[PDB]
RNA sequence: UCCCAAAAUGUAACGGAGGCGCCCAAAGGUCACCUCAAGACGGUUGGAAAUCGUCUGUAGAGCGCAAAGGUAGAAGGUGGCUUGACUGCGAGACUGACACGUCGAGCAGGGAGGAAACUCGGGCUUAGUGAACCGGUGGUACCGUGUGGAAGGGCCAUCG
RNA sequence: UCACAAGGCUAAAACCUUAUGAAACUCCGAAGGGGCACGCGUUUAGUCCGGGAGUGAGGCU
């Protein structure tokens, strides 16, 4: 969700996704595929659904995180006066990155819990498994 | 530059060699407290040390 | 003095306890540092008069006034202003309080024992620094005020705790077993 | 504690100066006074003290401070720069000093 | 219906430019006390034939022509070499 | 002062953060000397932090204030002497539409510190500012309405 | 420096493996740009002195 302590506002721009592209910490995860904005609330979402799923216990790893604040202005406001007071916040998910990690399921178990976190995201994603080994 | 000045004041250093000629500075009055006493060139003779006139 | 002769006789006592192809190679005695940390809570004048003058008498040698490192943490802290006192002591008159010290200080100590054995600068020295002031050669209650305490700190130039332990107990000194 | 040597050595102002430095090296007993030109790499003059002393072991400053300055007689120094070391010009190293400072 | 305001911003403020950096550069001539430097610190040391002003500007002393040494980062020098 | 500002300078917004309208007679000049934060072991008040010691330790500190750059061969901490926080100038550049503004070698008088090479025309730097006009004050003897004076102006300094 | 994902470890911090975000982070760091010299090679502009201006609401990709 959110952060602790910053420094409050912030921007927006889009190129390929830096690290990771990669599978640790598990035997299955879950991908971006488009250059979207991902709100708290959103990955709450696809946690609390994963979380149902699997329930007790498996072993959930949420890799992205919402650092990124975005605000909107008050409403009906004429343009100017200030800048929007932080209205929420995203975490810049660029295609490729892995968001989800999972494991200690089956590969049936893994496949559903996804789905089921996939249609509740912006964005088309794609599952996989291991062999990614660029390092560990 | 403002009235009020209670630290610092533009003080005034006149000539002991009686020329007519002075220098203007900056004084504390925190440190300062009583007098002045430095030692500037005269450009109508030379060299002869100065004291904080009002 | 004298005691510089007795080092000069633990020489080849250590020479001969630990085979050193050397005579200088052995654990030597690099001053004696005295330290007098009142201040934080004593920040009365009257008092670290009162230090200068105890230091002064007992040690036979100016003391400094080692300031506040400035550091203002909540409680009673501040810039510069005196919370300690030190006095070091090095070569002859190390010497000569020191002896003052195994011959009148620790012997008059109220309820003494020894000292802890357990060791000190794992880099090979020896510290100890010694409470009461009312067990001295020189300090008298009839000649003060109130009471303190102090901190003493050796430096043996040995290589180990069990080279300085010897250099020390040999050189007459009490280890509480 | 190397800091003495190299801000004294830095603040002699190697080339631009013009003129010539001067070294010592009174720690042991025994010195060595050379004189450099600084931008070439090349040390010019020169006057030790381990060569035979007489046996005087610092009272021989001014000595070797009048050998020194002899030698910059016939090489042609005129000029110089007095690059002490950790030095604190007073005592010894005066002496070379006074002794060069007169017997140029 | 409408709004009345009513914030505003206590940002804005920014100051003059300050028009820094070098201004002459690898193998240029220089007349006696051409600038060659404008700069906050100690990013350019001065080296043979240049001073430096309390701006810690450098500014050439005797002709020449300019040569930059940088001498492995964060250590660096301007000099002049005269021609022949 | 930083970011925006697109690796030269520059560049707008009721874009995003933060300081200034001073301070220092030593916090300046010079001369000489000293090296930081922090952790680990052991230490009378202590015992989170005090003061001492050992080991590590390139800056993880400090620089009167904002931040950026800078800086350990010092600008950082300490001491001696001191009044260059100086007159008469200014080769040559930076920078601005103009007015401004900034840096500055070198010459003279004449001084400060140094044994000296030397350095010093304020402060590590970048904010701490107000054009003219009319007037106050110290010097100056340029003009002074028939002439000689004096009122008054002018000049340099300077205060509002 | 600020922020942050799973684990270790310890009395939490530091620290260890794994892992990542940054306009106001930077061990690094392009393409490109800017200054200067030549012209090693093409082409035509430039600069200064003086007369006359107009313009100072811009618009889209
Ligand atoms: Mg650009
Ligand atoms: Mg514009
Ligand atoms: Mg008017
Ligand atoms: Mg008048
Ligand atoms: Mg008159
Ligand atoms: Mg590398
Ligand atoms: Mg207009
Ligand atoms: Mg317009
Ligand atoms: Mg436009």
């Amino acid at each position: 969700k959110r952060t602790k302590f910053r420094k409050q506002f912030r921007g927006r721009m889009t190129g390929d996704a830096k690290g990771g592209d990669y599978v640790a910490f598990g035997d299955y995860g879950l991908i971006a595929m488009e250059p979207a904005w991902i709100k708290s609330n959103q990955i709450e979402a696809c946690r609390i659904v994963m979380s149902r799923h699997f329930r007790r216990g498996g072993k959930i790893y949420i890799r992205i995180f919402p650092d990124k604040p975005v605000t909107k202005k008050p409403a009906e406001t004429r343009m100017g006066k200030g800048k929007g007071a932080v209205e929420y916040w995203v975490s810049v998910v660029k295609p490729g990155r892995v968001m989800f990690e999972v494991a200690g399921v089956t590969e049936e178990q893994a496949k559903e819990a996804f789905r089921l976190a996939g249609h509740k995201l912006p964005i088309q994603t794609k599952m996989v498994k291991r062999e990614v080994y660029d390092e560990a | 530059a403002a009235a009020g000045a209670a630290p610092r004041i533009i003080v005034k250093m006149e000539s002991s060699a009686g020329t007519g000629f002075y220098y203007t500075t900056t004084k504390n009055r925190r440190n300062t407290q009583a007098k002045l006493e430095l030692k500037k060139y005269d450009p109508v003779a030379a060299h002869v040390v100065f004291a904080a006139a009002a | 003095q004298l005691k510089t002769k007795y080092n000069d006789q633990v020489r080849p006592a250590l020479m001969q306890q630990f085979g050193y192809s050397s005579v200088m190679a052995v654990p030597r005695i690099e001053k004696i540092v005295v330290n007098e940390g009142l201040g934080s809570s004593k920040e009365d004048s009257k008092a670290i008069d009162k230090a200068a003058k105890e230091l002064a008498l007992i040690t036979l040698q100016k003391p400094i006034i080692t300031k506040a490192k400035k550091s203002i943490s909540n409680f009673k802290l501040r810039q510069g202003m005196p919370v300690g006192i030190k006095v070091t002591l090095r070569g002859e008159r190390m010497y000569v309080f020191l002896e003052k010290l195994i011959n009148i200080g620790l012997p008059r100590i109220r309820d003494f024992r020894g000292i802890n054995p357990n060791a000190f600068d794992g880099r090979g020295n020896y510290n100890l620094g010694i409470k009461e002031q009312l067990i001295f050669p020189e300090i008298t209650y009839d000649m003060v005020d109130k009471t303190r305490g102090m901190d003493i700190t050796i430096v043996t130039t040995a290589k180990t705790d069990e080279e300085a332990r010897a250099l020390l107990q040999s050189m007459g000194l009490p280890f509480r077993k | 504690r190397r800091k003495l040597r190299t801000r004294r050595k830095v603040r002699t102002t190697t080339a631009a100066s013009g003129k010539l430095r001067l070294s010592v090296y009174r720690s042991s007993k025994h010195i060595y006074a050379q004189i450099i030109d600084d931008s070439r790499g090349q040390t010019l003059a020169a006057a030790s003290s381990a060569a035979l002393k007489s046996g005087n072991k610092t009272d021989t400053a001014a000595a070797v401070g009048k050998a020194l300055a002899a030698a910059a007689a016939e090489k042609g120094i005129k000029q110089v720069v007095f690059d002490r070391g950790s030095y604190k010009y007073h005592g010894r190293v005066k002496a070379l000093a006074d002794a060069a400072r007169e017997g140029g | 219906a409408h709004k009345k305001g009513v914030g505003s911003s206590k940002n804005g403020r920014d100051s003059n430019p300050k028009y820094l950096g070098v201004k002459k550069f690898g193998g240029e001539v220089v007349k006696a006390g051409n600038i060659l430097v404008r700069q906050r610190g100690t990013k350019f040391k001065a080296g043979q034939g240049v001073g430096m002003g309390r701006d810690h500007t450098l500014f050439a002393l005797s002709d020449g022509k300019v040569v930059f040494i940088n001498k492995g980062k964060g250590a660096r020098f301007i000099s002049i070499e005269a021609a022949q």
